[PDB]
């Protein structure tokens, strides 16, 4: 709660903080932004934010619905056999084509730090991405 | 046998192939086949392949071609409910489209006449209201998945229809599902349109279940609440839905569970249910030891996961009220229960070795069990230690030894048990049953399907009979609704013959010539054993191939060859287990009860005097009780839902292929479609083949100048299909199965022209299907994408 | 200038369930996708195990970028017009993976109304529009 304001303060610029920024510190605090919730503030309030919208963008930013089986979904789609696993290669193929497409490096990295071995628990993939 | 070649005798660029030889297959009990691709240049005797399904190492090997099977590539498995709808019926294909389907939660899959339902061990909200009524008030019924709903529908639909009875009979292995179908199938046929007057009834049939679960059911292994019965069921449901009477069966309890269980196995619900469950005032009433303190209750077995006694307990006591008992009726049942488990705890020890008496400790006990089984304690204490014998000419009063008194005891227990649920039923009947019997009713079997184990004795023996009977009614059923279909179009009926299992059924039931025919006459021998039981049988049954001896214990062992496959009986106590009935002067004790209940349990039980006589006997009774149940049954059209228990893990989304197959077997889901397939399958009308097989010849489609049922002879002729292929018919266009796939090749032929263009058609509409798909799974993408940042952050 | 990589690697990772692998038989639904057509020497020449590198090379080599969907109608020849059910008809005859439902869709996308005839011309201009 008091986090919230220091970490403000450190990339504030004349009282407004960019949504760059404002991000940044949601996921300091533990939140997870998607580009909608960038697109749902900037659709109200801009690109730079006061302390007052800063507040209820981090309020869009809490996410209560996510759970692994909310999570799971995508992953579970291209699980045809119904393994419970997939490939790296599946997984990174995933995550840099749709959505908010994260590098093919920045895939290979969170898929290389849950395991060492090519085929990933995805429901356990999820589930500790979420803590 | 696999069309893996050209023309030019090379093999077409990626076929694909189902096998059973494979490493995954060595090392995996689950896996049966595999699926592989042809390798270019593989030879005609002998094919090289390469795994793809499950993933493999890509190392190429050989298999002979009979050890490959067409697979149904390109085909959605839940784009149609009938396995024989499919290109290919093999073993490996057949199983495939059921675990695709499995896994999609699809369990329900038909086989004409016949309804799969794949045991899915999670609940799958399929069977709610939401549910009923959907199967209930749907526009076109076909439109629909298929469903037990669907069975249920349409049963009561002919029903009420043409004014026929109806029988839906289900069956399976031990923890399949039969159960489960049985009490959603009436679920739904409780949900009424619009209300239901003879509603006290229906609350009556539907207390009934929880009752005949708690007196019936137990704990084995193989399931958690296993049926240890078989249950009949005769209702009258609305138009509109709402049962509005009915009649309950219970027929061949297990006897056996309320003495001793095996380990990892519970007695009876009840016994848990109403020891963890009596209240402080209830538990004082009658003396109360806790589940693990009773003889007949295995100690160790006593708790359940996933089942809360307790509150199965205070379930059964309010369907005992709705059932329309008084609260003293209630009161004189658990004052029985109490009475059996307080009995079992009763100790005998030889008083010398020559006779047997009760353990003084124990003499309290012993009266408490009488007083609480509303029995004389005097006369019952007599019955358990005086041997009234019969030398020479006299009666001579002698005593029991401890051993033989230990079974009269426990005589007692059994049948003072079974005699109180089947008053339970005769009850629960006297308040549901229509005063002048049944018009037309919806009957519903819930039979242990056919049973193979390392062992079988008579259980299984008076099931495989059961089953046997049905098996029979299925056949039956099969040709004379495929026979009268032809006659009905004017068609030979004489290509139309298959397999009767009456050779077995004459060895097992016909009087004089018959294994039971044996069984009983060796009982009312004044000297016969097992052995002489065995001896007789393969001595007077060498006129039929189905009674054949065994090559170990050959006088201690048998085995009748059964519609699906070849079955071992060892014939060890089958003289004991057919005896296994109340000895005639216990009875006269228990019907001098002053107690009206206790009264009612053996009304017009005839006194055994001398030995054991004909209709006393368990396999002599169960044959009258089969025959008339089989006659109603016979009476009644009927309605197949098969179980298929797919683990032995009691898990949700496991797969066993060859536990799968086996039972595949067993249910006659394989030869379900074997019979679908023969004769003029393919039946459609004059109208419905020229939309189909226009292109053929679109000539003679394509024309004013002829009428229907005379284009299509026209288009036939010219075909190329031999006249030995299709029959015209009155209405329908009758046509062979592989008529039908050929003429379907000679349509394709023709639209070569076509060819490049439906190819790319199709295969963009699908490109965008797909995408389609993910978008619905991209806002749970973008949470994946958002979290993995966060984490990044973090560091 | 028209890179279609992005859309000819979305393509692969549809039918071959995000592996980087297809299987002839899906190789083959996905290089029809994009109008492409082989001749059965031509499918014979094909690597047995098709990776995405290799279908990326292979659609720039083979895909119509002037003209896509070619084979439904082509602009060059001239007779472009059927009935309906007629169509329907050639679809269900030649076995088709769609079903009632699919093919239902792609008629109401092309064909406006219900006009007794359904225009070719139009089959390719619409799926072109949906490449
Ligand atoms: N349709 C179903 N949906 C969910 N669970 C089921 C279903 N059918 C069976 N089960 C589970 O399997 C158990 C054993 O099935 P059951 O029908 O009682 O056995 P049986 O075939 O011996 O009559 C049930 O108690 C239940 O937990
Ligand atoms: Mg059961």
């Amino acid at each position: 709660e008091s986090d919230v304001r220091i970490y403000f303060n450190e990339k504030s610029s004349g009282g407004k903080i960019s949504i760059d920024n404002a991000s940044y510190n949601a996921r300091k605090l533990g939140l997870a932004p998607s580009s909608i919730d960038e697109k749902k503030i900037k659709e109200l309030y801009g690109d730079n934010l006061t302390y007052e919208q800063y507040l209820e963008y981090l309020s869009i930013c809490v996410h209560d619905k996510d759970n692994v089986e909310e999570l799971i979904k995508m992953f579970a789609h291209f699980d045809n056999n119904c393994t419970g696993y997939l490939t790296k290669s599946q997984m990174k193929n995933i995550l840099t084509t749709w959505g908010d497409a994260l590098t093919d490096q920045e895939a290979i990295d969170a898929l290389n730090a849950f395991s060492s071995e090519d085929n990933i628990d995805y429901k356990l993939f999820c589930e500790d991405i979420l803590q | 046998n696999v069309e893996a070649f050209d023309k030019s005798g090379s093999v077409f660029k990626g076929y694909q192939i189902w096998t059973d030889i494979s490493p995954t297959i060595e090392n995996d009990p689950n896996i049966m086949f595999v699926k592989c691709v042809v390798q270019q240049g593989s030879k005609k005797e002998k094919l090289t392949v390469v795994q793809i399904d499950p993933p493999g190492t890509g190392t190429p090997y050989d298999i002979d071609p009979t050890h490959a099977w067409n697979c149904n590539s390109q085909v959605d498995p839940m784009s149609f409910g009938d396995i024989g709808l499919l290109n290919h019926t093999n073993i490996p294909c057949v199983l495939d489209f059921l675990k695709h389907r499995y896994l999609k939660n699809q369990i329900y899959t038909t086989a004409v006449p016949l309804i799969v339902a794949i045991n899915p061990y999670k609940d799958l909200g399929n069977t709610t209201n939401e549910w009923i009524r959907r199967y209930r008030d749907t526009a076109d019924h076909t439109k629909l998945p298929p469903h037990v709903f669907t069975c249920a529908r349409e049963a009561l639909s002919n029903l009420h229809g043409v004014n026929k009875s109806q029988t839906i009979i289900v069956s399976g292995e031990s923890g399949a599902g039969k159960t489960e179908a049985t009490k959603q199938i009436m679920r739904y046929f409780a949900s009424s349109k619009s209300g239901n007057m003879d509603l006290r009834i229906q609350t009556a049939i539907m207390a009934a279940n929880p009752v005949l679960e708690a007196f019936g059911n137990a704990k084995t292994i193989r399931n958690n609440n296993s049926s240890r019965f078989g249950r009949f069921m005769q209702l009258v449901i609305s138009h509109e839905g709402g049962i509005r009477y009915g009649s309950v069966v219970a027929f061949l309890l297990e006897k056996s569970r309320i003495i001793t269980q095996d380990d990892n196995e519970r007695s009876y619900h009840i016994f848990y249910q109403f020891l963890k469950g009596a209240n402080s005032t209830m538990k004082s009433k009658f003396g109360l030891k806790g589940v693990t303190e009773y003889k007949l209750l295995n100690p160790n077995s006593t708790e359940v996961s996933g089942v809360d006694d307790v509150k199965d307990f205070e379930e059964v006591i309010e369907s005992l009220k709705n059932m329309e008992l008084s609260e003293s009726d209630i009161e004189v049942i658990f004052s029985i229960v109490a009475g059996i488990l307080t009995l079992g705890n009763v100790r005998l020890i030889e008083k010398q070795s020559d006779a047997a008496a009760i353990m003084d400790e124990d003499m309290g006990v012993f009266n408490k069990a009488c007083e609480l089984m509303y029995l004389d304690p005097e006369l019952i204490k007599r019955e358990i230690l005086i041997k009234v014998t019969v030398a020479g000419g006299t009666k001579i009063e002698g005593r029991w030894n401890k051993n033989d008194a230990e079974v009269l005891k426990s005589s007692l227990c059994k049948a003072m048990y079974e005699k109180l649920f089947l008053w339970i039923i005769r009850h629960l009947n006297s308040r549901i049953e229509p005063e002048g019997g049944f018009k037309t009713f919806m009957g519903m079997l819930d039979i242990f399907g056919f049973e193979v184990f390392k062992n079988n004795s008579l259980e299984q023996l008076f099931i495989n009979i059961t089953n046997e009977m049905l098996q029979k009614n299925f056949v039956d059923i099969v040709f004379e609704r495929e026979s009268k279909l032809y006659k009905d179009e004017g068609i030979s009926t004489a290509e139309l013959k298959y397999t009767s299992n009456k050779e077995v059924i004459n060895v097992l039931c016909e009087k004089g010539k018959s294994v039971l025919s044996y069984l009983e006459d060796q009982c009312l021998a004044p000297g016969g054993t097992d052995e002489k039981f065995v001896s007789s049988c393969a001595t007077n049954l060498k006129e039929n191939n189905k009674f054949t001896p065994a090559k170990v214990a050959s006088n201690k062992n048998f085995i009748i060859q059964h519609t699906i496959g070849p079955i071992q009986y060892c014939a060890e106590s089958f003289l004991l287990k057919n005896k296994d009935v109340l000895r005639g002067d216990l009875v006269e004790v228990i019907k001098d009860s002053p107690n009206p209940i206790v009264q009612q349990l053996f009304e017009g039980q005839v006194i055994e005097k001398g030995k054991i006589a004909k209709g006393s006997l368990i396999g002599s009774q169960f044959l009258n009780q089969l025959t008339s149940l089989m006659n109603l049954i016979n009476s009644t059209e009927p309605h197949f839902i098969r179980c298929i228990k797919p683990n032995e893990n009691k898990k949700p989304l496991e797969w066993c292929e060859p536990k799968i197959l086996i039972q595949l077997h067993a249910l006659s889901i394989l030869e379900a479609l074997v019979l679908r397939q023969l004769g003029y399958s393919y039946r459609r009308t004059f109208e419905e083949f020229l939309y189909q097989y226009k292109f053929v010849d679109i000539a003679a489609a394509e024309d004013s100048s002829v009428e229907n049922q005379n284009k299509c002879v026209n288009i036939l002729k010219l075909s190329g299909l031999s006249e030995s292929m299709y029959k015209i018919g009155k209405s329908m266009v009758f046509l062979k199965q592989e008529g039908a796939k050929i003429l379907t090749k000679i349509q394709r032929e023709k639209l070569v022209e076509w060819e490049n263009c439906v190819s790319v058609i199709e295969a963009a509409i699908l490109k965008h299907k797909y995408k389609q798909k993910v978008n619905k799974n991209i806002p749970s993408l973008l949470r994946v994408q958002a979290h993995i940042r966060k984490k990044m952050v973090a560091q | 200038a028209s890179d279609m990589e992005e859309k000819f690697r979305e393509a692969f990772i549809l039918f071959s369930s995000c592996s980087d692998h297809i299987e002839m038989y899906k190789f083959f639904e996905l290089m029809n996708s994009f109008g492409i057509i082989l001749t059965n020497d031509e499918k014979a020449a094909l690597p047995n195990d098709i990776n995405m590198d290799y279908w990326l090379n292979f659609a720039k080599k083979h895909y119509n970028y002037e003209q896509p969907f070619k084979h439904i109608n082509n602009v060059n020849e001239q007779n472009v017009q059927i009935k309906i059910d007629n169509f329907l008809g050639i679809m269900k005859a030649l076995d088709t993976r769609l079903t009632e439902s699919d093919l239902n869709i792609l008629l109401q996308i092309t064909n406006p109304e219900n006009k007794s005839t359904l225009n070719l011309k139009t089959v390719s201009q619409k799926l072109t529009e949906s490449i």
